[PDB]
Order: C-alpha cells, then structure tokens, then sequence
C-alpha cells in the first residue's frame, strides 16, 4: 500500500501509475539502516530498501534548474527512443551482430542541451523520450562537487568494508522522463541505488531465475539483458517466463535500494510522475575464494564458457552451433 | 571458471578516483 | 567385390558374412605402400588399407596353438558377453553412473585358460562369446619376443617420423570369435591396425559426423562410444543417424588399416569366419600448434568443455542441466 | 582448449618401452 507523505500531503503514488505485467511479486523489505535485519540482508546479498541512510542527502534539492546551473560544461550521454523501453546495448559488440538494430540511439550533448530538448518535446506534445545516463566525473562544477562530498561516505565506506567489496567504480546519474523503463538485466557489480527525485518502481529477480529470464548471448550487444518482452511475452520461445516471481518496491526521494550483484532488475519511472533522478554507487564484488555452488556462481561459469568458446572458435557466431552439437542426443 | 568480471549497463576521473581527487 | 585368394582358393569371404545396417558406405582405398596416393592419405589423416607393409609379417603364422605354447604365463583380459556387441567401458568411471550395467564383464586369466574356455563353448554349443584384448608386455615368451622384433619397425618408424607423431603407447592383441562386434567409437590416438588371422569388416566415419553418432557424455563409462544401437537405431533420440555415411573395407591377413585419430570405427569379425586376430599400433598424435578449425579440433574443444564443467561443478551429473540451462531460449 | 588427451579403448612394459627393452 502506497506510503503517506509527511504533513498529510497524501499518497506518494497510486496503483494506476504502475505498468501491468504477467507475473506476481512480493515486497522488498523497507527498513531503517540501524535495524539488524537490514544488515543481515545485505550480508546475504538480498535486496533491501533503506529509508534513512542520508546517503545522498545533499542531492535531495537537485532539479533540472539547479543541475543546469551547476553541473559544468562536460558532455552527457542521452538516449533517445520512440518506445518506453530503453534496452541497454554495448556498442563495442555491434560489429559481431550486423543485424542488430537498436531501438534507442545515444547522443552526446551539454546539460543545457538536454534540458532544452526536454522542453521542446513537452511543448510540441511529442512522443519522443529521453533518458540521460552519465557517469559523474571531474567536469562537474563547484556546487555539485560540494554536494557529492556531502554524501554519507562514512556509512557507505563501512558497508564496502564490512562486505569485502572492491572499489567504487562509478556513480551513474540517471535522469528520466515519466514512463521510462529500463528492461530487465543483471549487472556484475554491487549497487546501492539512491533515489533523488520522483518515484521508480523496481522489480528484482534472484540469480536462480536465470532459466526464466533468458539473457541474450554473451557476445550479443544486449549481453546481460533479458530477451523477454515484458509487455508481450512469447511463451513459445520462453516458456519458463511463466514461472518467474519478482520482489518489488517503489523508491522515492531519500530511499536507497540495495541491488545485489547478479540480481535481475527492471526499473520504471512511474507513469505521470514527472522526471526521475537517481544516482547509483557501483562497487566491484568481493574476491572469488565450497559446495554446493550458489546460483550466481553457476551464472559466472556459463558466461565464462561462452566467452572461451567465442575466442577458441574465432567467431562468436559459431558458439551456438557448437553448444547445440554438444547437447543434442547427449544431455537433453 | 567461477571468476567474474565487472560489467554493468554503462561504458568503462570517476568512482574512487573522483572522490579522492575531490 | 570380395578379392580372390592366390592359387585359386576362391573368394576370401562373401556378402552373407556381413551384418546388415541402415546406412550406405563407400570403399576405403587398398593400395601398395609404395604408392604415393597412400602417403597422401595418411598425411591427410584419411584412412587407407595398405596391402604390402609386411608390418607383422612374423605374426602371420600365429594361431591359438602357437600362442598358447609361446606367449607366456602373464594375465590376459578377456571379456565375456551374451550379445555379439562388446561395448567398451571405462571401469574408473563407473562410480559416477551407479545405474550403468555393463553387458560385458572382464575376467583376467592365463592364455591356456582362455583357449580352454573357447573350447568348452564350442563343444557345449553355448551362446557365450569371448573377446580377448590385452596389451603386449614383458611377460610374453621368447618366440613371441622374436616375432615382435621382426615386425617392420623400419617402415612404421618412418611413418611416425614423417607425421610428427608422438610415441608408441601400446600394441593391443585382439582375439575374437566369429560374429564379434566392437561398436562404433573414436580413439584419441593414431592407429595402424594390423590384421593377422581371419577377416574383419571395418566401417569408419570421419570426425565431422560427430552430430550423427551421438557419443555418450565424457564422464560416462562409455565415453567416446556412440549411443546408437546400429542393429536397432532409435531415430527419435538420434535423428541425424539417418544421415550417416561410412567408409568401409574388409581386411585380411597381411593387411594394415590406417585408422586416423578421432575417426569413428565399427569393427566386426565376419560371421562364420572363425576366430580373428589383430594387433594394433597406437601412437600419440602430433602436437597442437589456423582457421578455419578442423572437425577434430572442434571435438577436442567439446570434450574439454565437458571436462572443465564436471570439475567446476563438483559433480559430473550436473553437467547436463547447466548446458541445457545455457542454450534453451538462448542458442537453440 | 584445442588440446587433447590420448584415451583409447584400453586401460593405461609396453609400447616404445617394450620394444627398446627387447
Ligand atoms: O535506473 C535505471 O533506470 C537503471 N539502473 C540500473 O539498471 C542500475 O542502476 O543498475
Ligand atoms: O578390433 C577391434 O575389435 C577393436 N579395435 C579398435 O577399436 C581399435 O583398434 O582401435
Ligand atoms: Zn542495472
Ligand atoms: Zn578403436
């Protein structure tokens, strides 16, 4: 049930703002950072929404005006799409799949340019959609630098130390239009996902649901993304999607969602909820040291096999036929 | 075999380097 | 067409002595050792029957009486079976497949014991079948040692040198009853197969027919053997067996069949042809050094993947499910 | 990956060793 905003400002959002899907879900726990149960969850690589870390406390005031004024003159990657779905793709892998035609294009622009584009669409009632996704770097301005420095490093550093994680590799700034969706995928890093403006519905699936989510081949540009179209699932090609079960939540300003490494996640900015802003914190996982093997370890194994085969055969397109040749009449 | 890389939905100063520099 | 034996002794064998199968074949070339075409074939890892190497010239006089008298008091492995089919199995791998029940059993005995058993079966009109298969070693007697030393080492050593092969690992003595069959399999060594007494029909398939022959899993005791029952093929489990095409020949005393590493072979002692005797020469292949990859190289790759997965998962029985999980909805 | 073992339908003096000894 949607939470009530302090001061009797009503419900933060309602059901009608959620897209509808074919699968059930259970709620991710929302807990205080001081609650031992939250620590148990993170330690165990299970998701949890933390309500009071103050992780990005100083960014809570951010909005397009403040960012345009302070974020510098660096370039920003902005994706453009004609659908609500922003399927991630790896440009470096495009050569090996000449027939893949991305539904979204990346354009580099200045922040003011991004803001202007958002304005032109609104005014012209256009259907175009934009999603800015850009790692925070040295070119940001003074005020932003001050804000960044005011993040709760004390808490997040203890988290990094307590779990044996590797280094912070980056913080991605995500600014999206209402209704935008990042389709289901898994990342190979641990993520603290800090919501700043607006509301995002996050649906997660554990690594042991690999069989139900059907990731693209490792050498395909959509490596790590699910092939299933959540809006129109093809149960013929992906029969086990009929067995998928999610853990869901809606995060708002101030909330931090722990998205554990290898966990699938589908993220959507609420319909009619305005622009969203998020900043993530990506950490390399702990080192690989016992049976029985964990689901995520098996996933690590499958990726490696695919990778080795691709190199050994000299053509990634030869990966499938060999695998098929290996199992038919033998293991299936 | 059990070893893993660090790929995510973003291309490869930032992170730890950004923070320390700041 | 069956050859004519010197001195007008008639046909060496006839069609009625061949078992019947569902697939077609083409003849393997029979050539003189001095013929350049024979050298081209071996160089290219293609089968050839050499008619005049004199490779085991001194063994042409061997028969059960001479061997019983001269082969020593060492132990001999003898397989016993109630079917004509002597499917090879690796005893060391039996623990990992508790449910595999071999159709043949191995018994160690003295040569005279083997000969006696052959006699008791004949006399008692029994249906039992025996196949002796034993590596030649130090315990053989003086006369046999003399015979072995008289093999044409000059020719076979040049062959080993010309092809870059590794060392002679062994020579297997095979003594079989008429009608015995060794079902289709591939060996990881190069083989010069020297026929001594009786006639054997040898049907070979190139390594690129892997998809049609359906070898057992690498960790299963029948690793390297085809799962298809040539006498009653199940086209439902093994549909591509309907596309298999063999290279066949019948070898007799004095002939040497080159069976190239990784080539499938099915070997049968002619029906009503009496006992057969053969001695093989197994050499390690040359070293692994260019695209496009050869069929046998791909086979090498598949074995390795299976092997690595088995070790990595800690249970070979987990190999299939992981592979299946890797391809369904992804590569198939 | 392309590397191979030397397994055949027989268990593991003989071969080269038998010959030289003789
Ligand atoms: O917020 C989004 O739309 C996408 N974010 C992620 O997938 C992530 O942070 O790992
Ligand atoms: O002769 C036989 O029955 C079996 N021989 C082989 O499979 C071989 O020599 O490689
Ligand atoms: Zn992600
Ligand atoms: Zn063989």
């Amino acid at each position: 049930e949607p939470r009530e905003e302090a001061g009797a400002l009503g419900p933060a959002w309602d059901e009608s703002q959620l897209r509808s899907y074919s699968f059930p879900t259970r709620p991710i726990p929302r807990l205080s950072q001081s609650d031992p149960r939250a620590e148990e969850l993170i330690e165990n690589e299970e998701p949890v929404v933390l309500t009071d870390t103050n992780l990005v406390y100083p960014a809570l005031k951010w909005d397009l005006e403040y960012l345009q004024e302070n974020i510098g003159n660096g370039d920003f990657s902005v994706y453009s799409a004609s659908t609500h779905k922003f399927l991630y793709y790896d440009e470096k892998k495009m050569a090996n799949f000449q027939n893949f035609k991305p539904r979204s294009n990346r354009e580099e622009m200045k922040f003011h340019e991004f803001v202007e584009k958002l304005q032109d669409i609104q005014q012209r009632g256009g259907e175009e959609r934009l999603y800015l996704q850009q790692t925070l770097n040295d070119t940001v301005g003074r005020k932003i630098v001050m804000d960044f420095l005011g993040f709760n490093w004390n808490w997040i550093n203890k988290q990094q130390g307590k779990r044996g994680w590797g280094q912070l590799t980056s913080n991605l700034l995500l600014i999206g239009m209402e209704g935008n969706v990042t389709p289901a995928h898994y990342d190979e890093q641990q993520n603290f996902f800090a919501q700043i403006k607006g509301y995002k519905r996050c649906i997660l699936f554990p690594p042991d649901q690999f069989e139900c989510l059907y990731p693209y081949p490792v050498h395909h540009p959509c490596d790590r993304q699910s092939q299933v179209d959540f809006d129109n699932p093809d149960y013929e090609r992906f029969p086990n999607f009929q067995n998928v079960v999610g853990y869901e939540t809606v995060v708002g300003p101030g909330d931090v969602l722990y998205i554990p490494m290898y966990w699938w996640h589908h993220i959507e900015s609420l319909l009619n909820g305005g622009i969203t802003i998020t900043v993530n914190f990506w950490y390399k996982g702990a080192p690989t040291p016992e049976y029985p093997l964990k689901a995520h370890q098996k996933v690590a194994i499958m990726r490696n096999i695919e990778k080795m085969l691709g190199e050994a055969l000299g053509n990634p397109q030869e990966v499938g036929p060999l695998l098929n040749t290996m199992i038919k009449g033998r293991y299936n | 075999l059990t070893s893993y890389d660090c790929e995510v939905n973003a291309p490869i100063l930032q992170g730890e380097e950004l923070l320390r520099a700041l």
